[PDB]
């Protein structure tokens, strides 16, 4: 379905990404945030929520969703609660080079996986939710 | 007592 | 046209935000960045690159544009280098007391803005979508 | 020398 994301976490460098799949189009959007915690988690939730049309996200269910603030914006936004960190890590491990920081590299990641091509996951997402407006 | 914090 | 985005910066409590609007659409991605340096922008491109497809960024020109780091981000994604500041401002403040953090009165305000359907009338959100679809189909 | 520095 078009609305469903799947949200979890990998780490490298002794930092935290959080990884958001959107499951029929395998398109990601993925950050480094600063430590795994409810704040942040309910941020970056808040933020994909605001681009991308979110009605249910899959996560792990573990120490930063026991609190308030991912429910706060899961709330607020109308989400509702219930392979790929590898790829992106080996993506991020190819441009690792090219970057300084760790979050630079995770974003030239994001960028290729997203735009590999016949469709790319950019491609593919659009297209699934445009067929889904009607 | 705010949506991020309290 | 679908590829084109302008971004502009605006400022708000002592803080400065990035705004990227999807000219076609109107939809935005907006967020605070600490500081507007070169460096910082360079990054904000470089994750909007990764989730739209980004062909031409049309910016201010000022300072955080005349050094290296934009120019390396948008060369290497291949992109080319307002009311709107005042309308995300004015979204801020309705939904600010709700959040301590300006950051978050920020996302808010672009969830609402992008989500907002000003009728049958279409929402930013599927604006960009639909064009993007188009332009790709 | 990198991308985002130096
Ligand atoms: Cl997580
Ligand atoms: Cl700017």
């Amino acid at each position: 379905s078009p609305g469903i994301w799947q949200l979890d976490c990998t780490h490298l460098e002794g930092k935290v990404i959080l990884v958001a799949v959107h499951v029929a189009s395998g398109y990601i959007e993925a950050e480094v945030i600063p430590a795994e915690t409810g704040q942040e988690t309910a941020y970056f939730l808040l933020k994909l929520a605001g681009r991308w049309p979110v009605k249910t996200v899959h996560t792990d269910n573990g120490s930063n969703f026991t609190g308030a603030t991912v429910r706060a914006a899961c709330d607020w936004a109308g989400i509702k609660q219930e392979s790929m960190n590898k790829e992106l890590k080996k993506i991020i491990g190819q441009v690792r080079d090219q970057a300084e920081h760790l979050k630079t590299a995770v974003q030239m990641a994001v960028f290729i996986h997203n735009h590999k091509r016949g469709y790319s996951a950019g491609e593919r997402i659009v297209d699934i939710i445009a067929t889904d407006i009607q | 007592p705010k949506l991020d914090n309290x």
